[PDB]
Order: structure tokens, then C-alpha cells, then sequence
């Protein structure tokens, strides 16, 4: 359920075939003081974060592959800043190529946002139906809380890149990422204190 | 326990734009009891994830498992190493097999077509011969043709190391004497990395 | 065994019967007439009863009671045909399989006085049941709405009962929801209003087993429905349960430029026409056209099936840029190449599209094999009668009509209403040292 | 533990009266600790004591190899008699037994054709004299070149190749200075096979 690698200074290689199956199902992975590690391959382990990995201690790094994981490497993500350190470590010893700094083909998992903004919504008396979920309670976030509101925002997210290298998996559909808002109910108490359960309101 | 064989691409596939070359990795004698076989592929020691593993095949109570990695023409021809790593429960340690193209100054094949021997002309079928010599490395492909159509009744020798360090072989197309005497033209096609567009053709007709 | 027996049925066997054992006695099936028929159809052993999973046809006026029929737990279909002396059907008499949609046929049940099918999740359902005195079809999954056949069958069951006395339970239905088989809209339209959702607007709703179409508000009206002022729907039955969630439904949009996208949203900024193919995940469930504003005229790929007339590379390979597919590529042993081609007639070219190396649908091709830079061209001499390699090779005979400067997976740009029969596409460079590939070239316009 | 390899005679040696054919038996990875290696030879299960064991040969530190060579009678080999080699050692659980005999099957006589250089090769300082041998079975064969009674030694022969009719074929390629070809010297391609009369034919090749 958890592996801590602490001050393993003579460990030079971490490959995914060395780590246990549980790493693909979110087992915890901490590593600190990995001063001898030259190859860090965590590819294809559905890693959702680079938490645990002390990137500053990996000073003998020459190659790494964190591709085919579930990372969010967007601009204002912690995981991008940890990747930047992994690349700086590599660049100290050898020219940065794609053959030694793989971070592509990420399929970051979707989560429900913790908070929604709208605290006071308003509609005109337009005699139209409106949907409270679509209008006010919508969107998906990553493990690093990067908000994607809609299909169009996901498109922009896919176009994101580090050093002109697109990190998101091309074959990764919005339908997969987004949350479905299944079994979400909307409880409406009127001014008459009458209660209904519906996301629809016809503004008569 | 399980054995591993790693086969290189067909030389025509590495040399022809119309074709897609493949390195193939075969694991034989896999037990029914511990059947899970994991493959890892490396190109100059760099892991690649684009391989394609075909499902088990009872070849009793013993399976075979093949994994096929597509290769880029340039990678092969630049002599990059392809490593196949096999894991199993009935293995003490994983098995690692590597193949690359033979390193060494490439040398252009010389193609000579030879007509039948006078003595063979007494027979109902005669032997059209194609000699290819002085080529390096030994990866080569030979085909026959006539009037634009493929001739298919032929056999080619494996490459043979000559005394000068290069290779040579013979291909032997068999035809009915009638077709030879009627004055049809036959072509010997040779495909090799040291030829322009990896291709030449020599003709052979009655003289 | 069990996997073989599953196919073979067309260890003891899970399904069907026992492996080729006490015989069926009156302790299992009391009625001798019923016992006889079940033995002939399912087998002669006790262990056959629990396993038999096909059809049982019971016939004749000899059968008095149906006790023991409950033991056929896996029975897939029960036909009761001319059982004139059968007087009672209770749910404890029928097999467990009736609760999981086993089929139930009955004809000529002239002696039946009590028909209890309660709590068997029956999704559907009378003229022969002329001796009826009570029935209970409550706690099923029936649709008893106005325009349903099941309501009309219920009305007969009540008329039968009313002939003998004033015993007519039909309440607490939780009808199952299904996706509608067809949607109406074949041609949708929006104004240029500057977001609309194609799924909510055109491909929406849930139906019953009897195709009664239901939003939340329509479901409310459905729940209020009643027969003789008796509400038949179960009160505790939520819309969330009934409705279909439309999960993993995708909308494939082909524009006038024949460009494809996958989204249910369209922001109506400009005049446009899309072809809409809506997919459940495995199949297309709806096609339609969608005009935004006045619309736009559908372009055609004029380059489709174009004749290759010259190329710096393999002539046969060049022909694969003008098939319908992205299942093969053209490249050369170099970073530059050209292909000249002939559309056969002069037509109006409005845009062009190149599908790059990574669009390959046969080998997973990395973007490093993409074409980085190229030029699309037309021949200068508008009307030259070609009778060739040296001519087409020479750059002086060609005028650029488009430039490519980006290693995009798909590259589309507009053309200045180009009228040209002869074209050439030059690859100027790749995205890496690897020799660049591409899979398809379109010249898009009106014929 | 020790392994055993049993090699057959060179096909020329079985076919030619001038030569004495030998079956050879090699024991590899013999330990320094228990070095005594006893060989027993059998011909159709009949013990023969005429074998000749060569002394041990250190391959690497403290590991030896031991070879035993049994002379065979041409007739015995060609009649397909079985040669069994039995090896004994202290570091073996039971003795090791390996057997070889001649390739069975209906013999087919080789057809020998000599082919001159290509006109195109005549632009070079050395040219290729070719000898085609086809339609022979089994694949045991030997090819040599000669000129003016002296052996020509600058040649290479392909391994036998299975043809589409079930027989074998090969090519031998003698390389000579163009000068010697043009001057009109005769070259001979000698083929040795069990299906030839006296296991021998010769085809000549000179400039026309
Ligand atoms: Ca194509």
C-alpha cells in the first residue's frame, strides 16, 4: 500500500517492472535523498501526482520517463514544477531530448470541484426553462484542482505543452475526463417555504 | 523453462517505403500453470511502449507468445539496438535478447545474371541464375520478374561470407525451356541498403 | 467444463440439466398431468428442475393445479395453452425467473379465477379469462398510461372481474426507461445569436416499453396518471431512476469544409451547416443536418481519386494520398518530396486539408514523423496539353497557392478561389530528422 | 556437469577412397577434480575398441575438454549403420549415450553445370567461375575446383538449399584473375556425392 525509499544512495535505477502492481492503483510512493539514481522510469503506473518524489535530491539524473501516467502538468500545477526540476537535473549532465525526459500521454483523472462560485443567481421573467445544474453547478477539476468548465476548456487543456511538447494523451476523450453529475439532486425551497426536487425552473 | 527468440525484420521491409518493418519476439514452452508473460522493449536502452502482443497459441499443455514491435526504417538502418525483455513466474530472472543490424562499412552489391548451361538445354526446365556479390551487410532481398509480372518459381541461397569480408549469394529461377528459347526477358531484382533507392534490376534473355 | 457446457448446451452442469438423479415424484409436482409434461420437456431427475433454462409448454384440460412449477427456477419462457381447469396463478407458483423477464404466455385460461402476478417486475402484459374474480398485477414494471396497450389489457381484466362482482390491484408500477428508437428532428436550425447543445435540443428523452415518451415535468404528469382515479405509478419512484442518463453519448460534427469535431456544443458565430452523427458509444443512433443561420454549401474533396502524373518518390505510394483513408502514408528517403496530380477538370478550390503522419490509423505514428513545412501549388500554364517528368519537377512552372509552416496533425487553410486542373504538393521539411510522412490530401470546394 | 557432442565424418571422407572417415566425440566442461573420462563405442550396438582418445585440453581455468575419434569403414557409414558414443565420468549421474547415422532417404544423382562469367564482370580484375549442382539427395556433398591438374583454392560454396521438388542444390564460385580466364585455361568443378558413379564427376569450364 506504500513504499518509502529513504536515503537509498546506491540505487541507480527505478523501472516500473521493479515496483509492485499496486503502484498502478494509487499505492503511495515516497522517495527522498535518491542521490545515486540516474534513471527514473515510472511510466504506465497511472500516477496522479509526483508527491513523495524529492526531485531536488535526484542530482545524478540522466533520464526519466513519467509518461502514460495520470498527471496534471498544466501551467499552475505543482506537478509541472516538480517536472521542471527533474528536467533541470537531467540538463545538468546531458542535453535534454525526448529520449530522456518523457512526460507525454497523461490521462489526468477528473474530480468534482470542491466549491462553486455562484452564491446568488438571477434569471429574468422570460417564461423559459432554466437548468440550475448546467448554469451554476458544473465543471470538473484535476487532482491539482485545475478547473475545466466545458468541452472547449478541455480542448485548450489538451493543447497545453512543456517546451512545445504536448503532455496530454491525444486519444483521451473529454467524455472520459468530465464528471457526469450522476444522481445529483437540486432541493428548492421557495418564498412560500414550499419544497421541490428539480434542477429545472420555468421563470413565469 | 520458457525460451526466447528475437527475429529481425525482413530485409525488404527495412528497405522499401511501401513496407513496414517489424522486430518479432517469440516466447516458447510457456506452462499452463504460470501463464502470464510480460514483454518490455528497448531501443538503444530506451523503453518503448508501442509494441503489440498477440495472444497465446497452444503449440501438449504448452503455449507460445509472440510480441511484435514496429520499427522505423531509419532506426534499423542506423544500426540501433532492439532489446526484448521477457518476464515469467517460471523464470528465475528475466530473459534479455538483443538484435541490431551488422555494423560495418556498407558495400554495394554487384548483380550478374547468368544464362543456362549448354548442357542444361537438353532438359525440359532450365535454370536462370542471378549472382549477387561483394555486398555488406548480409541483409538483402532478391526477386524475379518477367514482362512486369512476378516470377515465383525460384530459390535463393543464404548469404555466404566471401574471402574479402563481403557477402555473395545465388538466386535460381526455374523456367520451362520453351519460355527461355522463345526469347522472353527475365529480371533479377536486388534490394540492399547500399544501392540507390535500395534497388537495381538486371535483365536476362536468350543470346 | 462450465464454459464448454455453456456453448455445448446448444462438475454438474450449471444450466440445462444434470450430467449424462432421483426421479421427479408427487413431492415435487403433485398434479400427475403436469408432472408428465414437465418430465417430457425438462428431464426425469430432481436436479433437472433447478437447471432447465429453456421453454416449457403446458397444454390440455387435464392440469388442475400448477404446484411444483416454481422449482423451474431458470425457466426462460412459460406458455400456458388451453389450461381450462387451472384456477389460480400466484407468484409463489411461478418460477423465480419471472422476476427477471422470463416470458409468460397464456391463452384460453377459461377456468382461471385468480391472477396474481404481483412483485415480478413484469414490463408488459385477457379475452379468454372469462371466469376472473380477482387479480393483482401490482408492484410490477408496467406502463398503464392512456395510449398504452397494457392499459387496454388491464381494462379487459377489470371487465372480466366486473362480470362476477364489484380484487383489481394494479398500483405501484415502476416502469423501466429505454432510449427512444428514433428522434424526430432531421433538420435543426439556429440563428446567428452568438452556445447551443445538440443533445439537449434534439437528441433527448426516455421511453417506456410501450414507447411512451417522457423531462422531469413530463414524468410528474405521468406519475399523476390514474385508472378510475387510482394512481398506478409507485409514489416512491424517482425520475432519476426512470430517465436515461445519456452517458458516453458523443456528437460527431462534419462542417461545410468537411472538417470533423466531436462536441455537442456549437457557438453560433457565423453562417454554417453541419452534418450531425450522434453516437451512444458503439453505434450511431441519429443523423441530421444543422444549419446555423442561412447556412453554408457543403464542399467536396475534389482531390479524391485524383490521378498522379508525377512525383519525386514512389509512384504507386503517391496514389495513397487520394484514397479515402489514413491507413497508409507517403514518404521518401529525404526531408523533401513532391507529388503532382490531376483532378480531371477545372473546379473551384476554396480550402485544402493535409492529414499528417500521426493521423495514421494503422501504425501508431509519432508526431516527429510529421510534415513541418510544405507548399500546395497549381500549374502556371492554365491550358497546357500534357503529352513530362522534367516539366513537373521544375519549380518555375508552379505557383504557390498555400503554405504550411506548422507540424499540425491536421492542417487546413483557405485558398483564393483557385481554378486549376493540375496541382502539386511539395514537402519542404519534417518535424525531425526522421523522413516526414502524410496520409491524405484534400482539395475542398464546389464542383 | 560434462556435456557430449557427436560429430559425423566429412562427406568427402566417406565418399573418397583416398580418405579415412572419422566419427568424433567431444566431452566438454570436464572438472579438474574428477578427470578420468572413459569412452565406449558401438556400431549397431556392437562394441568396437579401435577408437583413439586424444589427451585433455584445458579450455579455461580448471576446465578441460576430451575428444575421442573413431575411424569408420566407408561401407558401414554409407549403409547407414548407427554409431553410438558412450561417456563415463565420476561427475555424471549415469553415463551419456549419443548416436549418429547417415541421413536416410532415396538418393538422387546431382546434375553438375558450369557457368562462365557474365560479360559485365569482364570489366573487373577478377571474374567469377560458377558451378551449379542441383537435384541431389541427401544433402551430404563436396565440391572442389581444379585447373591443369592442380587444385584451385580461391572458392566458396553455398550450403545446400532445399529446392521445390524435395531435392537440394548449391552453387560454388571460384574466383580467378581475368587474365587466366581470357588466356583460355580450363577449370574443373569436381562434385562428390553418394549417388554418383564412384561418388565423383567433373565438369570443365573454359573460354568459348
Ligand atoms: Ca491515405
Amino acid at each position: 500500500q506504500k513504499l518509502e525509499l529513504r536515503q537509498l544512495s546506491n540505487v541507480k535505477e527505478i523501472t516500473p517492472e521493479l515496483l509492485p502492481e499496486s503502484m498502478k492503483k494509487d499505492a503511495e510512493l515516497v522517495m527522498v535523498g535518491m542521490t545515486g539514481l540516474e534513471k527514473l522510469n515510472l511510466s504506465g503506473l497511472n500516477r496522479q501526482t509526483l508527491d513523495g518524489i524529492d526531485v531536488n535530491s535526484i542530482t545524478h539524473l540522466t533520464s526519466f520517463d513519467i509518461s502514460h501516467n495520470s498527471l496534471d502538468l498544466s501551467e499552475k500545477s505543482e506537478d509541472r514544477k516538480l517536472l521542471m526540476t527533474l528536467m533541470e537535473q537531467v540538463s545538468n549532465h546531458q542535453k535534454i531530448t525526448v529520449k530522456n525526459t518523457a512526460f507525454e500521454n497523461q490521462k489526468p483523472k477528473g474530480y468534482y470541484p470542491q466549491t462553486y462560485d455562484t452564491k446568488e443567481g438571477h434569471y429574468d421573467v422570460d417564461n423559459a426553462e432554466h437548468d440550475i445544474l448546467t448554469d451554476f453547478v458544473f465543471g470538473t477539476v484535476t487532482k491539482r484542482n485545475t478547473f475545466i468548465g466545458d468541452e472547449e476548456a478541455f480542448a485548450i487543456y489538451k493543447e497545453g505543452a512543456v517546451d512545445g511538447r504536448q503532455y496530454v494523451s491525444k486519444d483521451y476523450t473529454y467524455e472520459a475526463f468530465r464528471k457526469d453529475y450522476k444522481g445529483y439532486k437540486v432541493h428548492l425551497t421557495a418564498s412560500n417555504l414550499g419544497e421541490t426536487v428539480t434542477s429545472k425552473v420555468t421563470a413565469t | 523453462g520458457p525460451s526466447v527468440f528475437l527475429f529481425p525484420p525482413k530485409p525488404k521491409d527495412t528497405l522499401m517505403i511501401s513496407r513496414t518493418p517489424e522486430v518479432t519476439c517469440v516466447v516458447v514452452d510457456v506452462s499452463h500453470e504460470d501463464p502470464e508473460v510480460k514483454f518490455n522493449w528497448y531501443v538503444d536502452g530506451v523503453e518503448v511502449h508501442n509494441a503489440k502482443t498477440k495472444p497465446r497459441e497452444e503449440q501438449n499443455s504448452t503455449y507460445r507468445v509472440v510480441s511484435v514491435l514496429t520499427v522505423l526504417h531509419q532506426d534499423w538502418l542506423n544500426g540501433k539496438e532492439y532489446k526484448c525483455k521477457v518476464s515469467n513466474k517460471a523464470l528465475p530472472a528475466p530473459i534479455e535478447k538483443t538484435i541490431s543490424k551488422a555494423k560495418g562499412q556498407p558495400r554495394e552489391p554487384q548483380v550478374y545474371t547468368l544464362p543456362p548451361s549448354r548442357e542444361e538445354m537438353t532438359k525440359n526446365q532450365v535454370s536462370l541464375t542471378c549472382l549477387v556479390k561483394g555486398f555488406y551487410p548480409s541483409d538483402i532481398a532478391v526477386e524475379w520478374a518477367s514482362n512486369g509480372q512476378p516470377e515465383n518459381n525460384y530459390k535463393t541461397t543464404p548469404p555466404v561470407l566471401d574471402s574479402d569480408g563481403s557477402f555473395f549469394l545465388y538466386s535460381k529461377l526455374t523456367v520451362d525451356k520453351s519460355r527461355w528459347q522463345q526469347g522472353n526477358v527475365f529480371s533479377c531484382s536486388v534490394m540492399h541498403e547500399a544501392l540507390h533507392n535500395h534497388y537495381t534490376q538486371k535483365s536476362l534473355s536468350l543470346s | 467444463i462450465n464454459s464448454d457446457w455453456n456453448q455445448y448446451q446448444n462438475w454438474q452442469p450449471s444450466t440445462g440439466g444434470l450430467k449424462a438423479y432421483d426421479v421427479i415424484d408427487q413431492k415435487d409436482i403433485p398434479d400427475p398431468a403436469l408432472r408428465e409434461q414437465i418430465i417430457q420437456q425438462v428431464g426425469q431427475y430432481k436436479g433437472d428442475l433447478e437447471r432447465y433454462n429453456k421453454t416449457l409448454v403446458l397444454t390440455g384440460d387435464k392440469i388442475q393445479n400448477l404446484k411444483g412449477l416454481e422449482k423451474l427456477s431458470k425457466l426462460q419462457k412459460l406458455e400456458l395453452r388451453q389450461l381450462s381447469n387451472v384456477k389460480e396463478i400466484t407468484p409463489e407458483l411461478l418460477p423465480e425467473s419471472m422476476k427477471k423477464d422470463a416470458e409468460l404466455v397464456m391463452v384460453g385460461m377459461t377456468g382461471l379465477e385468480k391472477l396474481n402476478l404481483s412483485g415480478l417486475n413484469r414490463q408488459t402484459l385477457v379475452n379468454s379469462i372469462t371466469h376472473l374474480t380477482s387479480f393483482d398485477i401490482s408492484h410490477n414494471s408496467l406502463d398503464l398510461s392512456e395510449k398504452s396497450e397494457d392499459r387496454k389489457l388491464l381494462m379487459t381484466l377489470m371487465e372480466q372481474v366486473s362480470n362476477h362482482q364489484k380484487n383489481t390491484a394494479f398500483e405501484n408500477q415502476k416502469p423501466k426507461g429505454y432510449y427512444p428508437q428514433t428522434y424526430d428532428t432531421k433538420e435543426g436550425h439556429y440563428d446567428v445569436d452568438n452556445e447551443h447543445d445538440i443533445l439537449t435540443d434534439f437528441v433527448f428523452g426516455t421511453v417506456t416499453k410501450r414507447n411512451t415518451f417522457i423531462d422531469e415535468e413530463a414524468f410528474a404528469i405521468y406519475k399523476e396518471g390514474a385508472v378510475d382515479g387510482r394512481q398506478y405509478v409507485s409514489k416512491d419512484y424517482t425520475y432519476e431512476a426512470f430517465r436515461k442518463d445519456y452517458k458516453g453519448y458523443k456528437v460527431h460534427l462534419t462542417a461545410s469544409n468537411l472538417g470533423e469535431t466531436v462536441t455537442s456544443k456549437v457557438t453560433a458565430t457565423t453562417d454554417e451547416t453541419y452534418l450531425v452523427d450522434v453516437s451512444d458509444g458503439e453505434k450511431v443512433v441519429h443523423h441530421m443536418k444543422l444549419n446555423i443561420g442561412s447556412g453554408a454549401i457543403m464542399m467536396e474533396n475534389l482531390a479524391k481519386g485524383a490521378k498522379v502524373i508525377g512525383t519525386s518518390g514512389d509512384f504507386e505510394q503517391a496514389k495513397k494520398i487520394f484514397d479515402g483513408e489514413k491507413s497508409d502514408r507517403f514518404f521518401t528517403w529525404g526531408q523533401t518530396n513532391w507529388i503532382a496530380f490531376d483532378l480531371g477538370e477545372i473546379n473551384l478550390a476554396k480550402e485544402w486539408r493535409l492529414f499528417n503522419a500521426e493521423t495514421n490509423t494503422e501504425i501508431k505514428t509519432d508526431s516527429s514523423l510529421n510534415v513541418a513545412k510544405g507548399r500546395l501549388q497549381i500549374l502556371k500554364d492554365t491550358t497546357i496539353d500534357l503529352e513530362r517528368k522534367e516539366y513537373l519537377s521544375n519549380d518555375e512552372n508552379w505557383t504557390d497557392v498555400a503554405q504550411m509552416d506548422d507540424a499540425k496533425a491536421i492542417f487546413n487553410s483557405k485558398l483564393s478561389n483557385v481554378l486549376s486542373r493540375y496541382w502539386r504538393f511539395c514537402v519542404d521539411g519534417g518535424a525531425s530528422s526522421y523522413y516526414p510522412q502524410y496520409t491524405e490530401l484534400q482539395i475542398l470546394g464546389q464542383r
